[PDB]
């Protein structure tokens, strides 16, 4: 939640992410090779549910980005911003926010405050989404 | 470095002395008074 | 894990996770230290990285 | 397996002594009402003596890492070593603290330990280290284990002052082992089952009389005496009567059918006990005997008894139902049942019996917290009052 | 700073003021002028 906001620290993000990575490989190696109803895999749904609050918290960061590809993926962007270079206004990207209609205040204010824009006000979705969905992407796959 | 020192100090309360036992210390002051009268007396100040 | 052969065994294993769990102490402290500042130094940068 | 220290569990503070080459055990006491000021009451005598660990227990509220801590102050989790705790005195409501105050006893860097109101400052909080050297910072807090306790704001151990005759709980640089012992868990525990310190009514069958001393009348001659009275008298801290096991550890969990336990008059402070004359009288704390005043339930008038089994460290069944349950009251050694004399508001005084009545079955209610707390302020204010008359009247 | 309040604290604690005032408030001997013309003077290494 921290670094994200932050232009300067992309490059610390993505080490945390690749240490998120790997510590999920340590886990799913716990698991490689076990019976139904093991011990192990009971141990590990106590840790789950003891460090419940932030395995929820880190599912919802994932799953910004996670919806913020298929929005930008739709049609409706693409008729919010018809031309190719691609540098949305940051007001009009605050209405598509909200066109979405499947992103809250809280995540559309959360997205703006990570948004890095220039001088102008605008915003690149292009940068945005090779920032931040492509690095969430196999770590999610392996929670999942 | 002083937060250290005085901690240090302060968990072996023995370093301060007699004076500043806490428990029967007569108080630096009586200490000093008593150094003096050390100080006058000849054999309770020196090696005698 | 297991030195069969040797009259004393020493666990790796249960060190290695001993030391991880040194490392990510450090690196929780760390982190609540550079909880308060807005922005991250370059030297805390590197030291985390 | 092996149980963990956890927040909001009901756990007292203990330490041991060396008076004159022996081994005293004291736990940590305070008394919310009047003075703030803690002291230690004797856990080792507990046969000749009954132990009030009502104002002895504690429940821990929170468990911060320091620095977190710090940022705090600035602006079920398991314990875990190199956090300082914030622990909240039972019955009082109020926290723990250093208080800063210093008695000139013995030491001028020390400061008096007492309870404060409000949860704010360092005092309030204290970090634990392990005295054990097994133990390390960052190990898991086990339930049976020896601690050591250093105040965040005054930096001075929680210390056990030998040096006056009188033992005293004091804030210094000195240390001493405390041991933690829990006594309950809150989670764990089931409403509407009997557990141990409950403050509970001894009502009696369809008229209702519960088992009472009679009206204060300024005299102990007459308070001594019980007997069955019904009416009124069910909404009063006299039939208020309060459940204490002999054990120590664990003292929380929940009452069995056949454990020995003392019942505690908390108006009066007297406990209900057994003349050789097979007759019921409250006597003192101190010279209440653990063979007289020890009494225990059963399931069943059945005679033959349940025998010995073995105490459970833990919350444990919970057989005993308020309300439901019927139970029935008996000596621990000479067996005897209490009884009703049958004397023709009701006035029938209570008898002890050898094989007593078919109707002898009696019935627990479980008694409001306010209404303890009442009972238990009027009993220490009491007390107090009378020890300032006498007093003035010398 | 609590750090620093509460260092300051454990110094008064260690060390009351009366004793402070106490050891101001003792005053040294005098080197004097002698009969013979000599002024003598009580020891450096020794006393107040």
């Amino acid at each position: 939640m921290k670094l994200s906001q932050d232009s300067s620290q992309i490059e610390l993000l993505k080490e945390l992410m690749d240490l998120q990575k790997d510590m999920v490989v340590m886990l799913l190696s716990m698991l490689e090779g076990n019976v139904v109803n093991g011990t192990i895999g009971k141990q590990m749904v106590d840790m789950l549910v003891e460090s419940s609050n932030n395995v929820e918290m880190i599912l919802k960061f994932f799953d910004m980005f996670l919806k913020l590809k298929d929005l930008t993926s739709s049609d409706t962007f693409k008729e919010y911003d018809p031309d190719g270079k691609g540098v949305i206004s940051k007001r009009d990207f605050h209405k598509a926010m909200e066109s979405h209609k499947h992103y809250t205040q809280s995540e559309t204010e959360f997205l703006l405050s990570c948004a890095e824009t220039d001088e102008n006000e605008t915003l690149d979705y292009e940068e945005f989404v090779k920032r931040f969905h492509e690095p969430a992407k196999d770590i999610g796959f392996n929670v999942a | 470095n002083a937060n250290v020192v005085v901690r240090l100090l302060i968990r072996r309360p023995e370093c301060f002395g007699p004076a500043l036992r806490g428990e029967g210390g007569n108080g630096l002051l009586a200490a000093m008074e008593e150094a003096i009268k050390i100080a006058e007396d000849p054999s309770r100040d020196g090696p005698s | 894990r297991t030195q069969t052969g040797n009259n004393t065994t020493v666990n790796i294993i249960i060190s290695t996770v001993d030391y991880l769990l040194r490392v990510q102490e450090s690196i929780s402290d760390f982190y609540w230290y550079y909880s308060g500042k807005d922005v991250i130094d370059e030297q805390g940068q590197r030291n985390f990285s | 397996e092996i149980q963990f220290l956890r927040t909001d569990d009901e756990v007292v503070l203990q330490c041991t002594a060396t008076i004159h080459k022996e081994q005293q055990k004291l736990c940590l006491a305070a008394e919310g009402f009047g003075n703030r000021l803690c002291f230690l009451e004797s856990t080792s005598n507990s046969k000749n003596v009954p132990p009030d660990l009502s104002i002895c227990t504690f429940v821990l509220e929170q468990s911060l890492s320091v620095r977190a801590l710090q940022e705090m102050l600035a602006n079920h989790r398991t314990l875990l070593y190199g956090h300082a705790i914030l622990l909240r005195h039972s019955y009082s409501g109020m926290y723990l603290c250093c208080l800063s105050t210093s008695r000139s006893s013995t030491d001028k860097l020390a400061f008096d330990v007492g309870l404060q109101e409000d949860t704010t400052g360092e005092a309030c909080w204290w970090t634990i280290h392990p005295a054990s050297k097994q133990r390390s910072e960052g190990e898991k807090v086990r339930v049976g284990d020896d601690l050591i306790l250093v105040s965040v704001s005054s930096e001075r151990y929680l210390h056990l002052s030998y040096g006056n005759g009188s033992l005293h709980v004091d804030a210094a640089f000195q240390q001493t082992l405390w041991s933690v012992a829990p006594i309950s868990s809150g989670s764990e525990a089931a409403q509407g089952y009997l557990i141990g310190g409950d403050v509970l009514r001894l009502l009696h069958g369809h008229m209702d009389e519960c088992l009472t001393v009679p009206s204060g009348e300024h005299g102990e001659e007459q308070r001594r005496t019980v007997h069955y009275e019904g009416g009124a008298v069910s909404v009063h801290a006299r039939s208020l009567w309060r459940l204490e096991t002999l054990r120590v550890a664990w003292s929380g969990s929940h009452i069995r059918w056949g454990q020995p336990f003392r019942l505690r008059h908390v108006t009066t402070g007297k406990y209900l006990s057994l003349m050789e004359d097979k007759n019921l009288l409250l006597m003192d704390k101190e010279k209440a005997d653990v063979k007289s005043t020890a009494f225990t339930f059963r399931s069943s008038k059945e005679k033959l008894d349940v025998g010995v089994r073995k105490e459970v460290d833990g919350m444990g069944t919970s057989e005993i139902k308020y309300g439901d349950s019927v139970c029935y009251i008996q000596h621990v050694d000479t067996g005897l049942w209490l009884t009703y004399q049958s004397v023709d508001s009701i006035q029938r005084k209570a008898i002890m019996h050898h094989e007593g009545h078919m109707d002898d079955g009696i019935s627990l209610s479980r008694s409001q917290h306010e209404e303890s707390r009442t009972a238990r302020v009027i009993w220490s204010t009491v007390f107090l009052f009378n020890r300032f008359i006498r007093g003035l009247d010398a | 700073k609590g750090e620093a309040i509460r260092i300051r604290s454990i110094l008064r604690s260690l060390i009351p003021l009366g004793d402070l005032v106490g050891v101001i408030s003792i005053a040294f001997q005098m080197p004097t002028i002698a009969k013979d013309g000599n002024v003598v003077e009580p020891d450096m290494s020794a006393g107040f």
